[PDB]
């Protein structure tokens, strides 16, 4: 399958064997910085645009369940 | 008419010879007598040789 | 069946694996000159069994 | 090593990659552990 | 052995995995200007020596410049 | 890429010849129209002498920004799938959305 490692013989090429998949550790490190909370605290200016951006993505991941119903996007 | 000579029986492209022909007639038509009586058969003699009636 | 899965490794070997191209250009029926994917350019030959 | 992931099916493998860009698995003429090869740990490895 | 000049083309370039099927007949107009085209190009590549017993260096290239078109 | 200017980028001139070569291939070089290239700009800024030139072309047609009538009945459909209770705002919306595409 796709995004696996192969061993593939040194002598006569053909794929002689499997090895793990490959993941990155850097990536895993990166993730998670909601901790500390920013919030709207120690962050903020420009009341309008913190005002669309909280229209624009986070009342629409609580509020999903009635999108879906309504039928809009 | 002399563009339309060449093309017609010589280098044998009948489409290109007989364009030429008929704004010869128109031409000739107005100032001229015998040269537009020529132009018109000429008009014909492309088509024969095509042979499509 | 654990014979016929472990024995195709034993035959491919032998055959020898193969060095794929994508045909360059069509000069005549017998030889070819192919492309390799990898970049080095060969003159494969073609066999009348296909 | 760019990164520790393989141990199939043998004493741990990982991906190790010589400078001629070719990867390559490692066996054991000393030993092999996970703490022996690392994310960022050079290795020396045999031609053969 | 060798091989003819013709192998290893690119395949990168133009006209190696087309060709025109175009002629003088399938286009209708500007036939005072296909005939200076024809002479210049088509002529010197057929035949090399009816240029040559008349003495001229054979044709050059020709700039095609005018209405887009 | 393709419009060179009187002088583009190095970098214009290196992915120009993508376009170039599919053009070609599909018209001119034969009189066929089963396979067909349809092609959309939206930045005016580059835009290639070669396709302008016929025989890679033959009509340019606008595509106009929506009409003073589209938009009201664009409005409408796109409406229909959500709940309402009937607007009679799509009126209001077409002023507003004056020149919006």
């Amino acid at each position: 399958k796709p995004g696996d490692l192969v061993g593939v013989n040194k002598d006569s090429y053909l794929i002689l064997e499997t090895l793990p998949t490959e993941y990155d550790s850097r990536v895993k490190a990166m993730e998670v910085d909601e901790r500390p909370t920013e919030q709207y605290s120690d962050i903020g200016g420009l009341d309008k645009q913190i005002q669309e951006l909280v229209e624009a993505i986070v009342l629409p991941m609580n509020h999903k369940e009635k999108f879906e119903n309504l039928g809009i996007q | 008419m002399q563009s339309g000579i060449i093309h017609a029986a010589e280098e044998k492209d009948w489409k290109t010879a007989y364009s030429y022909f008929y704004e010869a007639f128109e031409g000739y038509d107005s100032i001229d007598s015998p040269k537009a009586i020529t132009s018109l058969k000429y008009m014909l003699l492309c088509k024969i040789m095509l042979n499509t009636p | 069946k654990q014979y016929e899965k472990s024995e195709n490794d034993l035959k491919a070997l032998q055959s020898v694996g193969q060095i794929v191209g994508e045909v360059l250009k069509q000069l005549t029926e017998e030889k070819f000159i192919v492309k390799a994917t990898n970049g080095p350019r060969y003159v494969v030959g073609c066999r009348r069994q296909l | 090593c760019t990164k520790i992931i393989n141990a199939d099916s043998e004493d741990p493998k990982y991906i190790i990659n010589v400078k001629q860009f070719a990867k390559f698995v490692v066996d054991l003429s000393d030993q092999v552990a996970p703490t022996d090869i690392e994310e960022g740990m050079r290795v020396g490895v045999d031609r053969n | 052995d060798v091989l003819p000049p013709e192998a290893d083309s690119s395949i990168m370039m133009l006209t190696s995995d087309q060709k025109p099927d175009v002629m003088y007949a399938d286009i209708g107009g500007m036939d005072i200007q296909k005939q200076e085209v024809r002479e210049a190009v088509e002529l010197p590549l057929t035949h090399f020596e009816l240029y040559k017993q008349i003495g001229i260096d054979p044709p050059r290239g020709v700039l095609m410049y005018g209405p887009p078109g | 890429g393709g419009r060179r200017f009187s002088e583009g980028t190095s970098a214009d001139r290196e992915i120009q010849r993508t376009l170039m070569e599919l053009l070609n291939q599909m018209d001119g070089f034969d009189t066929l129209h089963r396979v067909k290239m349809i092609m959309a700009t939206n930045r005016p800024d580059t835009l290639d002498p070669a396709l302008l030139r016929p025989g890679r072309l033959d009509r340019k047609i606008h595509i106009d920004l929506p009409n003073e009538q589209a938009r009201l009945d664009i409005l409408k459909i796109h409406a229909g799938p959500i709940t309402k209770h009937g607007e009679i705002d799509y009126e209001a919306i077409v002023k507003l959305s004056d020149g919006f595409n």
